[PDB]
């Protein structure tokens, strides 16, 4: 808000390299998600320790 | 059932794999496998060390299957392999052959025939000829 009330869509930028340095096509997409879901996930290893001092992974 | 026999005492373990091996010209072999339980604690847990302690490298060691005497051999290379929780150990037995494989002796043989030159060597540990 706080100036005006138009939408702001989403865009979608491309490139070929991993930089920004040679740019691809490039489009803006109407009708906005409503919803979107980023997953994060880490993998963890227990340790099987024969001494058994500890519980960790 | 299979009972194994090791310097004369019955030895209750638990034997997860039995292999008896017996070839042609080969000294038979047999590979046990136990499994020395860690996770029973209290008066089992180190009368259970009292039974592997047993396992010095040179013992007689007898298998029976089916109340018939199935291998006899005296004991090489025990391994143990402690991974995780888990803590097995590895037996192998040999025949009475095994005494004669590796030392170097020397002998000449004159005037005998081919049965007493190699009944009287394999004497030398306890082996009887049968010709």
């Amino acid at each position: 808000s706080l100036l005006e009330r138009g939408l702001s869509k989403l865009t979608l930028n491309a490139w070929k390299d991993r930089e920004g340095k040679i740019p691809a096509g490039s489009m803006s997409a109407m009708y906005n998600p409503e919803t979107i879901q980023l997953d994060y996930q880490t993998r963890f290893d227990t340790e099987d320790t024969i001494n058994t001092a500890s519980q960790s992974n | 059932h299979i009972t194994l026999d090791i310097a004369g005492q019955r030895s209750t373990l638990g034997i997860r794999r039995l292999r008896v091996q017996q070839l042609i010209n080969e000294i038979p072999l047999a590979q046990l496998e136990l499994h020395i339980p860690t996770d029973n604690h209290g008066a089992a847990d180190n009368a259970v060390q009292h039974e592997v302690s047993r396992f010095t490298l040179g013992v007689r060691v007898g298998i029976a299957q089916d109340n018939k005497p199935l291998f006899d051999g005296y004991l090489v290379q025990k391994k143990m392999q402690l991974k995780g929780k888990e803590w097995s150990v590895r037996l192998e037995a040999r025949h009475a052959l095994q005494k004669l494989t590796f030392l170097p002796h020397s002998r000449v043989f004159r005037q005998q025939d081919d049965s007493t030159v190699m009944k009287g060597l394999l004497q030398s540990a306890g082996v009887k000829l049968t010709q």
